């Protein structure tokens, strides 16, 4: 309409607060019908607090707030008062805070690793270690009001000089009331909890046409490969051994679909994917005595669910690799910033009350320094104290097997990581930064000094591999180069529109690869954009080219070589012929398949479970937010005053003249 | 929100329904010549249209003040056109009382020609004001008011006093459109025709509400005694009408 | 006539017990203005007491129902499970 | 006269309850007699009565209403195919015809359910008349933007088809087949003010313009 141009300016670039349910409670924010709606005032100091809260003559405001005092505390003030707060618009702060900002709990992933009050009671809800010290719990509370971060500095200034023009109070006198107003509409169709919602959801599939579903599971797939293919259609005998290289592959933050996970996440299966690269290209891989499998486990953030999934499978034997066939397990954790070239190497100290686990897990961590004396830039050390073993994937196979598992990561006591979980985890919290007079083509094959660190890291991890799965001769070629490392930084965290990450998915999966970052949420989405690359990336790096047209690469039944039950085929695109488009497309042979990673709870349809993981996502409708003027009630009465006057008066003046309308018009 | 639409809604139909409610529903076929007046008010708004859409789209809409006297000459058209299709009206009742009265009812008068004035102008009122005023309406029911962009918060109550007057003039100008027919004056059909391009174009001073909306209001009160004076009222009339 | 007035009467009345209010409710609009204005009918003497009897079983209808919606619409989310079970449409954001 | 009134009273309030449930519930953007009439006032009611509580967010019981479709159904049926006051007599034909009419815009494609409608009047009051009239104008209150204008241009060019046919039987005095003249005026005004006579009121509107 060319009148709605005139009332609403909307917010375009926005991300609201999502509530997520549990099976006891429920987290995220939420808005009523029809959208919340306030009038703005902004905060910089700690007097403007006391206009919302006390001294406001239009109680109903909604606060604009710079990032770096998104604090507890204020949160703790703006929720106890809560009928004059509708509304929360948060701005995001480019001078990143500097004591640094985690709303995820003091302790991660609590109630679901191996230690409890049955196992490791001294060692249980993390009694030695707090992990995440700058963890506020803020992510984990429920609000009244919603919540949105708003991403761009021009729609801060036009929500700034709105209030600059209208909302201000004049020589200590109550502001005129034609005011600047906000409304946000995040309304979430779930409700208490995951138990309540999976009900509901279940009775409107069942018991009612048109079905009304209001929550989903979160839930995406695995992404797992072998150094040596295996027949995927069957189980392993019981006398083979697998070495199995893990890490987690996801983040979060507060707000909803921003999760940049750049420390948490993105260096770490930068490196796994490196190290993968490095061990592929050896010479003697295929008479090798024992496997190796690399896997990335999706979903270890919501409380471990691919892990708990993959164990799940594992011991029902519905998973080709069996849980008896793990022989030895590297977790790979934060590895990105290694304050004194230092790379701790932590392990879990009540399963080695066992003699011969203890002397496999000494065996195995003689093999880590002994692959780790080649690399002078890799200081591998252990831990003083008997300590317990950070939040991570090996604790899902702990609680099943007692497997010898060692965790790779850059700190000893707390994260180094000041942004866990955060909208503050992005590339330059690993210093990963450009010249600014290279081209986007030339940034993707410039070599950061993370790279170039990382890259040893890597080294370090496949020459690991490579002793724990029995080379022990050509030792000295496993070694990672830092193009790729490099190549893998700049697609995952600066722009994943790349020229080579175009040549290495299908056809079908280009419009995966946006303009900018990928985000690294699990969604709702059932594969991701983050599992696609991933996976061709792995495909690329450890797969080789074969002859086949696209009719035999869709269908290698009828080819009398390449077998389909070893290996898998994908079509991809290829990389461009010069002055023209020409994809030159070709089939990858490679071993990087997907596993589905739904956590057992919801597969069991057990959804009011306390041990795998009964996280969901609520379903929601018309997330927008805009900024209008209001009119006063003292205008809203006169009009609807003067509405009624015109109508009564014409009413009695129409009634009167059509009743002596016999005598008024004489002919 | 609903105080704002269900303020500017009176205001707008406030006269228009009680003139329909007390005086045209009673008879059953004054409706049918408040729908045929609604008819011919749409065929003229399409006719005047069609106009503005060729010139729109042979102009090529590159200029800004050629569009905005393509728009100053559409608005005028469609008064020229509004006010042709009002005499076409009078020739077809004029035609239809010649056999709705002393060929198929013997009687003579089953309805006068001051009446069917009457109904053919508030048919005329009720249909522009609702192609004037019901969009304007829907957009009352939001929480915002006009002026984010630097425009005034009275939008929607001058839409609707205007809305309300242009009701009122088109009823007023159907009983002198008639009267002047009859009696073959056409220094008053001049007059009729001259007094709707005045009301359209003293809406091209619109958004100054101190001379755009005093000067309607002064032409319906003159408007409306001289529909009155017109139809045979008179202070004669008036002052001996009060037992 | 008036013979198969109040043996149509008697039809609405006798039918209101298969759980039918609402043609009580049309058994008391229609027939009330030939039951209680003119006497004039030798049949007027059970017109009179169709049309009482009916609105006493109509008034039952509505301190049952005006009851059992409040009950409903009050101890929905104090029930448990059960109140999703019985519940046509669940209202999104409230539990 | 007054048995044109006597025609437009019931396809004035047969619009008003489909262009109330297009604009607000915005999920629609004896053998065969008895039996095709259980499906229409027990099947149908029992999802627009469901479908209008969905968008006011309300909790509603199954006890109540199961008793207040049954009340619906029953009573329904015992009016038309048995005897009943003439006021609820045509109050339920008027009731059926709004609920026939708002399955015909669901639906149907966009550009396809002109095809029907246009054959159906190229090849022609009843209770067919009132389906028909009733799809033109929760039709034109769908597609596009919001625009006031086409909804209530084709409210009246029905009536003036409606008064035409009723005109043209004074010297015939035969059955007539009424819709290929009222629809034929709706063919015409819908695709002439949803593109030719919206622009102009548009550029009015944004000047405040008052022709
Ligand atoms: C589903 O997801 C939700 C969202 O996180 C989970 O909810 C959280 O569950 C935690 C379970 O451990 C809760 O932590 C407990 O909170 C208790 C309440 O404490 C109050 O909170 C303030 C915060 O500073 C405390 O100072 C006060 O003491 C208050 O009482 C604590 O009592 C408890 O801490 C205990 O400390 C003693 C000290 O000796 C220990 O012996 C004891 O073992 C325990 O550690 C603990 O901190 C957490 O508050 C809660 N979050 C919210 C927002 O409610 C659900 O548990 C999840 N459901 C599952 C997984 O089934
Ligand atoms: C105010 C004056 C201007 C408006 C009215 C103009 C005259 C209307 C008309 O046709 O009157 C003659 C008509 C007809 O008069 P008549 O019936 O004497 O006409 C002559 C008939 N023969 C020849 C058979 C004797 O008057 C009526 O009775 C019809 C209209 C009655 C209601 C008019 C209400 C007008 C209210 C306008 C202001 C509303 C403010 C809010
Ligand atoms: C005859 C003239 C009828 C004019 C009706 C004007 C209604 C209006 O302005 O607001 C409708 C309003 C608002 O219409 P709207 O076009 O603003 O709605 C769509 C716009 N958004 C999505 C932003 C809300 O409709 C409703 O609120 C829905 C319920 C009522 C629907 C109309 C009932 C009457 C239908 C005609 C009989
Ligand atoms: C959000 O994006 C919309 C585009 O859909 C912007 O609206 C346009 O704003 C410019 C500048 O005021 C106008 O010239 C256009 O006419 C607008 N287009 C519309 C309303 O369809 C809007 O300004 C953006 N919001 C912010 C805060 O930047
Ligand atoms: C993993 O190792 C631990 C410690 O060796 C095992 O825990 C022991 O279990 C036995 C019998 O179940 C008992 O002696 C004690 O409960 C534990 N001994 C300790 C803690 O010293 C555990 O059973 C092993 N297996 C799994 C699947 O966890
Ligand atoms: C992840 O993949 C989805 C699916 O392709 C991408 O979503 C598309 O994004 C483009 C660019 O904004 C839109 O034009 C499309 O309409 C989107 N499609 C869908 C189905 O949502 C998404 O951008 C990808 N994520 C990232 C970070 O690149
Ligand atoms: C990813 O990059 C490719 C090019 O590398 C983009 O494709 C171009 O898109 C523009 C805009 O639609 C077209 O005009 C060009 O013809 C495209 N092809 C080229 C330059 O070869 C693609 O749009 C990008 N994707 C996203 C989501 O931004
Ligand atoms: C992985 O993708 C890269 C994309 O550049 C491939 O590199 C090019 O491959 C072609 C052969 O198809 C060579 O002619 C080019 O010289 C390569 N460019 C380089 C190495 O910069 C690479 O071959 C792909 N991996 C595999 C196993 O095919
Ligand atoms: C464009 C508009 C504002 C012009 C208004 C002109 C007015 C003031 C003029 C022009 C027409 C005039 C009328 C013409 C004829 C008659 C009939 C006569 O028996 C009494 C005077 C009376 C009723 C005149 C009064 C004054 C009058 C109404
Ligand atoms: C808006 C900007 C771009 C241009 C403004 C131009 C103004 C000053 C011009 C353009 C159109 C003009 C109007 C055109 C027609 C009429 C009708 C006539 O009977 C009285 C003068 C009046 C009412 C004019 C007044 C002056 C006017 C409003
Ligand atoms: C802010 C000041 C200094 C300058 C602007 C003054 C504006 C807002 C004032 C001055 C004149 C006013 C108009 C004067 C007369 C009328 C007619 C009445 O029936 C409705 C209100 C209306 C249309 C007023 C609306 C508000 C108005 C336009
Ligand atoms: C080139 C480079 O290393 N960039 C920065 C560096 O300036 C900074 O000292 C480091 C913190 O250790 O983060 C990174
Ligand atoms: C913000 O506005 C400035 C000034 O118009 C512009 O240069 C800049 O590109 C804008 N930022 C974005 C992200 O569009
Ligand atoms: C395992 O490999 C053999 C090859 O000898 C193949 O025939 C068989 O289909 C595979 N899968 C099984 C046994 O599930
Ligand atoms: C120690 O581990 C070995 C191998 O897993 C197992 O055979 C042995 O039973 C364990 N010791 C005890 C006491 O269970
Ligand atoms: C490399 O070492 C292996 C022992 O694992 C041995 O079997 C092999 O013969 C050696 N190869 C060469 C070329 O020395
Ligand atoms: C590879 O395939 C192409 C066509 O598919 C064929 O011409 C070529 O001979 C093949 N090469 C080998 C070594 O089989």
């Amino acid at each position: 309409n060319s009148v709605e141009r005139k009332i609403y300016i909307p917010l375009n670039k926005t991300a609201p607060c999502v509530r997520l349910l549990n099976a006891t409670h429920q987290i995220g924010c939420q808005s009523s019908i029809s959208g919340d709606t306030g009038v703005i005032h902004v905060v910089e100091k700690e007097e403007d607090l006391q206009w919302v809260l006390t001294d406001g003559p239009n109680p109903p405001y909604m606060v604009l707030l710079e990032s770096k005092h998104f604090t507890r505390d204020l949160m703790e003030k703006l929720k106890g008062r809560t009928s004059r707060i509708a509304g929360l618009a948060v701005s995001l702060t480019k001078p990143s805070p500097a004591s640094g900002f985690s709303p995820s709990v003091q302790c991660p992933n609590d109630g679901f690793g191996v230690y409890s009050n049955s196992y490791g009671p001294e060692f249980a809800h993390c009694r030695e270690i707090q992990w995440n010290s700058l963890g506020n719990g803020l992510a984990y509370e429920d609000f009244s009001f919603p919540i949105f971060l708003l991403e761009d500095e021009n729609e801060t200034k036009v929500i700034k000089q709105c209030y600059q023009d209208h909302n201000l109070s004049q020589n200590g006198s109550a502001p005129t009331f034609p005011l600047c107003a906000m409304q946000l509409f995040s309304h979430m169709h779930a409700v208490i909890s995951t138990a309540t919602c999976m009900r509901r959801s279940s009775i409107q599939s069942t018991f009612s046409i048109n079905p009304e579903i209001v929550c989903d599971p979160l839930s995406d797939y695995n992404v797992w490969s072998m150094l040596k293919p295996i027949n995927t259609t069957g189980t392993l005998k019981p006398d083979d051994r697998v070495v199995v290289a893990a890490t987690r592959l996801d983040s979060r933050s507060f707000f909803w679909n921003v999760a940049p996970g750049a420390e948490s996440a993105v260096a770490s299966f930068v490196t796994q994917l490196a190290a993968a690269e490095a061990l592929q290209k050896a010479p003697d891989v295929t008479t090798l005595p024992r496997n190796v499998m690399f896997v990335f486990f999706q979903g270890e953030t919501f409380d471990y669910i691919g892990s708990s999934r993959m164990v799940y499978d594992m011991e029902k034997g519905k998973f080709p690799v069996q849980l008896e066939n793990v022989d030895s397990f590297v977790e790979l954790g934060q590895v990105a910033l290694r304050t004194s070239l230092e790379l701790w190497m932590h392990t879990d100290p009540v399963s080695q009350k066992n003699e011969s686990v203890r002397n496999q897990v000494e065996d195995l961590l003689a093999t880590l320094e002994k692959s780790g004396a080649g690399v002078p830039a890799v200081i591998l050390r252990r831990p003083n104290q008997s300590q317990p073993l950070p939040p991570s994937s090996l604790q899902r196979f702990l609680r099943a097997r007692n497997i010898s598992g060692v965790v790779l990561a850059d700190h000893s006591g707390a994260f180094h990581n000041k942004y866990y979980q955060s909208i503050y985890d992005t590339a330059e919290n690993i210093n990963v930064s450009y010249p600014e007079w290279l081209s986007p083509e030339e940034d993707l094959n410039f070599v950061t000094d993370t790279a170039k660190a990382l890259a040893d890291v890597a080294t370090v991890l496949g020459r690991a591999l490579y002793e724990l799965a029995g080379g022990t001769n050509f030792s000295d070629t496993v070694q990672a180069d830092p193009q790729t490392v490099t190549r893998l930084l700049y697609g995952f965290l600066i722009k994943a529109n790349n020229s080579w990450f175009q040549s290495i998915l299908r056809q079908d999966l280009r419009s995966y690869l946006g303009d900018g970052p990928l985000q690294h949420y699990i969604a709702v989405s059932s594969p991701t954009n983050t599992t696609y690359v991933v996976q061709y990336a792995l495909a690329n790096l450890t797969g080789t080219v074969v002859n086949l047209t696209r009719e035999q690469c869709q269908d290698p039944s009828k080819v009398p070589s390449e077998n389909k039950d070893l290996y898998e085929y994908s079509w991809v695109q290829g990389p461009l012929h010069s002055n023209e488009t020409d994809r030159l497309p070709r089939c990858v042979r490679s071993t990087a398949r997907l596993a589905r990673a739904l956590s057992p709870a919801f597969e069991l349809s057990q959804w009011s479970s306390t041990e795998y993981s009964t996280w969901t996502e609520s379903r929601w409708k018309d997330i927008r937010a805009r900024i209008f003027l209001i009119a006063s009630k003292e205008l809203e009465l006169i009009t609807l005053t003067v509405g009624f006057g015109i109508l009564i008066f014409s009413l009695i003046v129409t009634y009167c003249i059509n009743a002596k309308a016999d005598v008024l018009f004489i002919a | 929100g609903a105080a704002v639409f269900f303020g500017c809604t009176f205001v707008a139909f406030g006269p228009a329904f009680a003139l329909f409610l007390i005086t045209v529903a009673g008879d059953p076929l004054r409706v049918i010549i408040l729908v045929a007046g609604a008819f011919f008010w749409l065929v003229s708004l399409l006719l005047a249209s069609v106009v503005w859409f060729i010139l729109v789209h042979v102009t090529d809409r590159s200029d800004a003040r050629l569009q905005y006297g393509l728009l100053i000459f559409g608005a005028a058209v469609s008064v020229l056109l509004q006010e042709v299709f009002r005499f076409a009206y009078y020739k077809l009742l004029k035609k239809a009382d010649e056999g709705l009265a002393s060929l198929s009812e013997d009687g003579r008068s089953p309805i006068s020609i001051r009446q069917m004035a009457y109904v053919s102008g508030l048919s005329f009122g009720i249909i522009s004001g609702v192609f004037s005023v019901i969009n304007i309406l829907a957009d009352a029911l939001g929480p915002g008011v006009v002026g984010i962009h630097g425009d005034s918060p009275y939008y929607f109550l001058t839409s609707a006093f205007l809305t309300a007057a242009i009701i009122l003039l088109h009823t007023f100008w159907g009983v002198v459109f008639f009267d002047a027919c009859e009696r073959r004056r056409y220094w008053a059909l001049g007059l009729v025709v001259g007094s709707h391009l005045l009301t359209s174009g003293l809406t091209f001073l619109n958004p100054w509400y101190e001379a755009s909306l005093l000067p309607i209001y002064a032409v319906t009160v003159s408007m409306g005694l001289w529909a009155f004076i017109t139809a045979g009222g008179s202070l004669r009339s008036i002052q001996r009408s009060l037992l | 006539s008036n013979e198969e007035k109040l043996n149509l009467c008697r039809k609405y009345y006798l039918g209101g017990f298969a759980f039918l209010p609402f043609l009580w409710l049309v058994n008391i609009f229609w027939f009330f203005r030939e039951a209680f204005l003119v006497p004039a009918y030798t049949e007027q003497s059970q017109i009179k007491g169709y049309v009482w009897r009916s609105a006493v079983g109509f008034l039952f209808w509505v301190i049952v129902l005006t009851s059992w919606i409040t009950i409903f619409q009050i101890y929905r989310p104090r029930w448990g499970a059960l109140g999703d079970y019985l519940s046509f449409t669940i209202p999104l954001g409230t539990p | 006269a007054k048995h044109v009134i006597m025609l437009f009273v019931p396809v004035t309030l047969c619009m008003i309850v489909v262009v109330a449930t297009i604009k607000s519930v915005r999920f629609y953007t004896h053998g065969w007699l008895i039996m095709s009439s259980l499906m229409l006032l027990f099947l149908f009611t029992y999802i627009y009565l469901g479908e209008v509580l969905k968008t006011y967010n309300v909790a509603m019981d199954y006890p109540t209403l199961l008793l207040t479709v049954w009340n619906f159904g029953a009573v329904g049926m015992v009016c038309i195919h048995w005897k009943g006051p003439l006021v609820l007599q045509q109050a339920y034909l008027i009731m059926i015809s709004a609920l026939m009419a708002l399955v015909f815009i669901k639906y149907l494609p966009e550009w396809s359910a002109w095809v029907i409608l246009g054959a159906i009047s190229v090849y022609d009051l009843g209770l067919g008349d009132f389906i028909f009239y009733s799809v033109l104008v929760g039709k034109a209150a769908a597609t596009g933007s919001g625009d006031w204008n086409t909804t209530l241009a084709c409210f009246v060019a029905i009536l003036i088809g409606l008064c035409l046919t009723l005109l043209l039987l004074a010297v015939f005095k035969k059955a007539l087949p009424a819709l290929p003249i009222s629809i034929t005026f709706g063919l015409i005004f819908y695709f002439s003010t949803d593109n030719l006579v919206r622009p102009f009121m548009d550029t009015l509107a944004s000047h405040q313009l008052y022709i």
